[PDB]
């Protein structure tokens, strides 16, 4: 199907670009939103009684502000979230009121019955502190990595490395147009491998969230023209993250991505793409592209030194 | 035709001298060259990430 397909790819890219207020308004009933449309919002190109979208099916229909509130929670790093937790508090005590919070998730009505049944109590009273906060966190995160993982088909409770490295490569939004062809040799390079459990690629996606501390953790190995390996990715995630990787994972991290290496993963090669994906808070699609690759050109170019 | 009005015969045709040397020493040289300028065309479409055959 022909037309289907760019109708998913144009939800796609304005899934990828322009989010705040044309998704929120791209999707939902008949102002509000609903959970399940809001799982398909959040996943490209495509009831529970465990999951946290359950606790908000059984509660009224989301708004916009606790729309932004969810992005937030999935995009900011835990000892970021941390930070923006102690800022939402205003008063003294190490608890968020209703009335602050309010204030603080109308701050972001610009266009001018929520999550707080999940927060508060149904006298919309019971105020809560930071350890249900990150357990919030953590839930919500585990829970849509489930979903993702599980959309993928499993077989025996395990997902092909191909699979796994396609979805790794969704993670970034970045069409090299190459590094698919990476992802495609993966599977004979890696041929009749394992299945690659839940718990490693959860290990995995959660390093890959806390990057921006393992960046300045490992700031000796720049400014000093070194390059990543297998080892140290191994010491950076056992230290920065506080979870082991299996030697498996590292493996066909380094296989998708050390393409022009040589099995070093320089800066450029990976660090520095998790690093500007994680900054995504700040005919058209020609003219900008072609700059930007014209620049990067001429400056290769150019780099031949005094 | 190869003769005119009356029965008379029409003149040997020129011919050029060292035709298909002077041919052959134009036309090797281009292949080449063409062969090194679609090489490299190709290496820089694989190096812009825009085209690459898998």
């Amino acid at each position: 199907g022909f037309r289907d397909r760019k109708v998913m790819e144009y939800e796609n890219r304005i899934r990828a670009y322009s989010t705040p207020d044309k998704i929120f308004r791209y999707f939902a009933t008949l102002v509000f939103m609903t959970p399940e449309d809001f799982v398909r919002s959040i996943t490209p190109n495509e009831a529970d009684e465990g999951s946290i979208f359950y606790t908000l099916g059984e509660c009224g229909l989301i708004s916009f502000s606790d729309y932004i509130f969810l992005t937030t929670v999935l995009s900011t790093p835990q000892r970021n979230f941390e930070i923006a937790f102690k800022m939402f508090d205003l008063n003294g005590d190490g608890e968020v009121d209703m009335e602050e919070f309010e204030q603080v998730q109308s701050i972001i009505r610009s266009q001018t019955s929520a999550l707080t049944t999940y927060f508060f109590g149904a006298d919309l009273k019971g105020k809560l502190t930071i350890k249900n906060f990150l357990e919030f966190q953590r839930k919500l995160q585990h829970d849509v990595l489930k979903l993702e993982f599980e959309r993928h088909d499993p077989v025996d409770g395990r997902i092909t490395e191909r699979q796994f490295g396609g979805m790794l490569l969704a993670y970034s939004g970045v069409q090299s147009k190459k590094l698919t062809a990476m992802q495609r040799q993966l599977k004979k390079h890696f041929k009749e491998g394992k299945g690659l459990t839940f718990q490693e690629v959860e290990n995995f996606f959660t390093f890959l969230k806390n990057i921006n501390d393992v960046d300045t953790a490992l700031s000796f190995y720049h400014m000093a023209g070194a390059s990543l390996d297998k080892v140290t990715m191994q010491q950076v995630a056992r230290t920065v993250a506080k979870v082991e990787l299996s030697d498996h994972v590292c493996d066909v991290v380094f296989a998708l991505f050390d393409c022009d290496g040589n099995g070093e993963l320089s800066n450029k090669e990976f660090v520095s793409i998790m690093k500007q994906r994680l900054m995504r808070g700040l005919f058209t699609r020609l003219m900008q592209a072609m700059w930007k690759c014209a620049q990067e050109t001429a400056w290769d170019f150019a780099l031949p030194k005094q | 035709v190869i003769v005119t009005r009356s029965g008379a015969i029409l003149p040997k045709p020129v011919k050029m001298s060292f035709g298909l040397l002077r041919v052959f020493s134009i036309v090797i040289p281009f292949l080449y060259v063409g062969t090194l300028i679609s090489k490299n065309f190709a290496a820089l479409l694989e190096e812009h990430d825009i085209f690459v055959p898998e």
